């Protein structure tokens, strides 16, 4: 999973090509899964508790 | 004894270079205050140029 | 240890040039002497610039004593005005044993262009060990549950 | 200041139990700060001149 | 300014003995406090049988008059200096102040 | 020595204390005289008031 | 018995010594007395046991 | 009476940081007298 | 002209009380500031004794 896109995404043809390794500044780690404080997958926020 | 000697004579060497110790950091002080006027009064004199 | 900057607008390098130098005074006569240290691919004719003479401090017909040097000064010597930066520790025991107060140091300056003349420094660091391969290894056969 | 600063410099050269934290300890931290706040104040009264 | 040099440099040299005398004073405490049943006490060889830089009692003692005096003497031609410029002041502004009155007159 | 440390330590507050006493009896003195020559200035600007209604 | 006491009791002489060299000196380290210099950090440092 | 030892220690502890203080206040009204005093005669001469 | 001139010789007045001010209350501080270190300092003495 792509947590925050690197700052070029503007100008990137992602209609024809996928995010691959270049485009993610960071991904998701153990440490976002935080037990007990709310996480957001894409379009739901969760309750991790 | 013999020993008792050595001691009072390294006694005495102590007295002797302690009372230098002293008329020569006594000194230190005159001649520092000495140099703090003359390094007051050098600004004295500064400003006296351009005061004229 | 001396520095001079001179000029140099008529070249495409840079606009400005710096000169090093070490300039020594002697006890033997009160005598001083400006060496230029030989650049290793600078094309200026490097060598001697002052020989062994009273170098004039003045017009009147004054030279150089030691008691005004000091490590940061700017003393001009037939029209070439000298940065010193930092002395030696010999210099400076025999500067402060006179009653001289050594001022502070600064750097040297720099040449812009035999800086500019550095070959590129031939390395690279070491990739990490931590790829597929042993994140597949020592994280294999263990998941974590979150409940949300 | 500075015999302060020097008068403590050797003290924290005591060996072993020696080092302590006795009211000398305390009287010349504390001369340390005060001789050091005297001298910002008249620094601010010479901006003031 | 010169003056101020001679003085500077007489410190350096008063401040020398300074020093050295407390490594002595130093050493001859550790040399007093010493019994037949202190902790590290050791045999030695020529110990200091002979010492090719040594000094007697009486050079000590001139090299310690020596200095001092010199001290003194900067002190004594230092307090001249400081009395030769506080006319030199005086001097300077009352001639300088003469002629104003003069020029306004 | 524990009594000895309290002592010393009990006299030297005592010739900072009797310092600190001796220039409080200067003090006051030039409160007072401060006070009593400001008088003399309220003397002086009343003075001037009425020989002006005058 | 009566040996570990020297050990002991003397190991403590040889501190209580140079405490008495690492304070008498200070006792007297006067203003512009040979020494007196200049350390930033001598407010901070407090490594007593 | 026979009061303590430890009781005894806080003595010369109270007389002592009295001395601390009481000299502080007799100081800081020094410095508050002269801050008065030289402004008080300056203003009205 | 009245004006002016009072606004000028006003403002004269003015900055020779504002100046007059930290003349002699300097010499509170410099009086005080030496005094103080002073005490201070043979405070430090007294206790490293």
């Amino acid at each position: 999973m792509p947590k925050v896109l690197v700052e070029n995404a503007k100008n990137f043809p992602r209609c024809v090509l996928e995010i691959s390794d270049k485009e993610v500044l960071e991904w998701y780690t153990a440490k976002d899964f935080i037990v007990g404080k709310p996480l957001t997958i894409l379009g739901r926020t969760f309750f991790i508790y | 004894k013999s020993q008792s000697d050595v001691n009072k004579k390294l006694e005495q060497r102590l007295e002797e270079v302690r009372f230098w110790k002293k008329e020569l950091d006594d000194k230190l002080e005159q001649l520092v205050y000495a140099t703090e006027d003359l390094l007051l009064y050098q600004t004295r004199l500064q400003k006296a140029l351009e005061s004229f | 240890d001396a520095y001079f900057q001179e000029d140099v607008p008529m070249s495409i390098e840079e606009h400005y040039r710096i000169r090093q130098v070490h300039i020594y005074y002697y006890l033997e006569d009160d005598s001083m002497s400006v060496i230029e240290p030989v650049v290793e691919n600078s094309g200026i004719p490097q060598g001697k610039l002052i020989k062994r003479q009273r170098l004039s401090k003045n017009d009147r017909g004054d030279h150089y004593h030691w008691k005004d040097l000091n490590r940061g000064i700017n003393i001009t010597i037939y029209g070439k005005t000298f940065r010193i930066v930092d002395c030696d520790k010999f210099t400076q025991v025999f500067l402060e044993s006179q009653g001289i107060e050594l001022n502070p140091p600064e750097k040297m300056a720099l040449d812009p262009y035999t800086e500019l003349r550095k070959q590129p420094l031939r390395k690279y660091v070491t990739p990490t060990d931590f790829d597929q391969l042993k994140q597949f290894l020592t994280f294999d056969k263990q998941v974590l549950r979150f409940y949300a | 200041l500075k015999v302060a600063q020097t008068r403590l410099d050797e003290r924290t050269r005591r060996p072993n139990i020696e080092l302590c934290r006795d009211m000398a300890q305390l009287r010349l931290v504390n001369e340390v700060y005060e001789v050091d706040d005297t001298i910002q104040t008249l620094q601010q009264r010479l901006r003031d001149a | 300014c010169e003056q101020i040099r001679l003085n500077r440099s007489a410190k350096y040299n008063l401040e020398k003995d300074l020093r050295d005398k407390f490594t002595a004073i130093t050493i001859d405490d550790i040399c007093f406090s010493l019994n037949n049943n202190s902790p590290n006490i050791k045999y030695s060889e020529n110990v200091v049988r002979v010492e090719p830089n040594s000094v007697s009692l009486e050079d000590w003692l001139d090299f310690s008059n020596t200095n001092v005096e010199k001290a003194d003497k900067q002190r004594n031609n230092s307090l001249t200096l400081k009395a030769l410029v506080d006319r030199i002041l005086f001097q300077t502004a009352s001639d300088l102040r003469r002629q104003c009155d003069v020029v306004d007159t | 020595r524990e009594m000895e440390k309290l002592y010393s330590e009990l006299k030297w507050q005592e010739k900072n204390t009797l310092e600190e006493i001796a220039e409080l009896h200067e003090d006051i003195r030039h409160l007072e005289e401060d006070l009593r020559r400001k008088l003399q200035n309220l003397k002086l600007c009343h003075t001037r008031l009425e020989a002006r209604t005058y | 018995a009566n040996r570990a006491a020297q050990h002991e009791l003397e190991k403590d002489l040889s501190d209580k010594q140079s405490a008495y060299r690492i304070d008498d000196k200070c006792h007297h380290l006067r203003n512009t007395s040979d020494g007196v210099s200049y350390f930033h950090g001598v407010e901070r440092v407090d490594a007593t046991v | 009476p026979r009061f303590r030892l430890p009781d005894w220690q806080t003595n010369s502890y109270l007389l002592s940081t009295n001395a601390e203080r009481q000299r502080d206040a007799s100081h800081q009204i020094r410095q508050e007298a002269r801050v008065l005093r030289n402004e008080t005669n300056n203003q009205t001469i | 002209w009245y004006r002016s001139n009072l606004t000028n010789f006003q403002e004269s007045n003015t900055s020779r009380h504002n100046s007059e001010r930290l003349r002699v209350d300097t010499s509170r501080l410099i009086q005080d500031k030496y005094q103080q270190t002073r005490k201070t300092q043979a405070d430090s003495t007294q206790n490293l004794g």
